[PDB]
């Protein structure tokens, strides 16, 4: 009668449940487009610290 | 001052399946700590000593504009961070070029607003009722503890003191912040926290009559998630530990009562 | 397969980590470009 068992269950609730896994792809999908801005905004930044610089050369010669 | 042409746009989130059911459904601001809008400025020309005063009101605008859980303008997040990934950690890059006085005492307020976020973040997850009913009870205790300690009294008070008084001081908000010692409880709250995520790994990593005459089996039955009883054996242990501080018992007793 | 895609997908977070770790230093250096002209316009 003396026995230890060890469980393999859990409780699952439909109105919270996951449904299907997928949505993580779907939010990989939206971090690629966070990606894409990244790379956008880092080329936007490129050219406004190349065209402070001329304008800091153009200054500085002044 | 200046423009960056940056459609700023905010929308609501298509997806819904796998939001928890007290997670938000709007799209991230427009990440400022990438995306450049208006403005990208430093305090260097400003870092002379006299115009020091300066310098901290501005860093005193950010701190307050951090504390709510969104970035200030000269402070970036680091790239861990994705809005769209629930599990990312929280950290961010300070610029040291300013005074001392920027970085070292903001420290404080900067984990205070990263473990606000992180508390929201569990407050969200906790919604789920497949961890049992205690946990959704502590996410709306914490959810009070948030919307009517942290914000009703420091936020606000901090406003109408850095839009009355003059020249508020980072040690007066240092003291009053002490004086509300919200930061203790706060503190506690992460470290039961803390706990309930060393449980959940270690139940996640580990998946491996005589007498009295009752006619009862043992089913030794262990889920990945803990249930009210270890809650309970937690906030025993940790009021157990905990004992001596008058304050930090009386809240646990609150606690205890109200889950 | 899907837990290779989450790994490439991280190290595609990884790749963007080390990218806006340089976008980071290009925006410091901006705004010390920035306030050096800013000090000597003023």
């Amino acid at each position: 009668k003396r026995h230890i068992t060890y469980a393999n269950s859990d409780i699952s609730n439909k109105e919270l449940y996951i449904n299907e896994i997928k949505s993580l792809k779907h939010e990989i999908k939206e971090l690629r487009k966070e990606k894409n801005d990244t790379l956008n905004n880092y080329d936007t930044l490129e050219e406004e610290t190349d065209d402070l610089k001329n304008r800091l050369q153009a200054l500085e010669k002044e | 001052m200046e423009i960056k042409e940056v459609d700023d746009r905010a929308e609501l989130l298509r997806y819904t399946n796998n939001i928890p059911l007290l997670g938000k459904l709007v799209n991230h601001q427009p990440l400022w700590s990438t995306n450049p809008k208006l403005k990208s400025f430093s305090l260097e020309k400003i870092s002379a000593p006299d115009q020091r005063r300066v310098q901290e009101a501005l860093v005193v605008k950010d701190l307050l504009n951090v504390l709510i859980g969104l970035e200030g303008t000269y402070i970036r997040y680091f790239n861990d961070y994705e809005p769209s990934d629930p599990e990312t950690p929280i950290e961010f890059k300070i610029a040291k070029k300013m005074d001392p006085s920027f970085k070292t005492f903001s420290r404080r307020i900067v984990r205070y607003g990263k473990q606000y976020m992180i508390l929201t973040r569990a407050y969200e997850k906790w919604s789920d009722t497949s961890f049992g009913m205690v946990l959704q009870r502590f996410a709306y205790e914490i959810r009070r503890f948030l919307e009517d300690v942290y914000l009703k009294t420091l936020v606000e008070r901090l406003e109408r003191d850095f839009n009355k008084v003059p020249n508020f001081s980072i040690r007066e908000l240092e003291q009053i912040i002490n004086e509300t010692e919200v930061n203790k409880q706060m503190e506690l709250l992460y470290n039961i926290y803390e706990e309930i995520f060393r449980e959940i790994e270690e139940r996640r990593t580990n998946q491996s009559s005589l007498h009295l005459r009752l006619m009862v089996a043992f089913d030794t039955t262990v889920y990945p998630v803990p249930k009210g009883g270890a809650i309970l054996k937690i906030f025993q242990q940790k009021i157990l530990e905990n004992l001596g501080d008058r304050s930090s018992v009386m809240f646990l007793k609150k606690l205890l009562n109200n889950i």
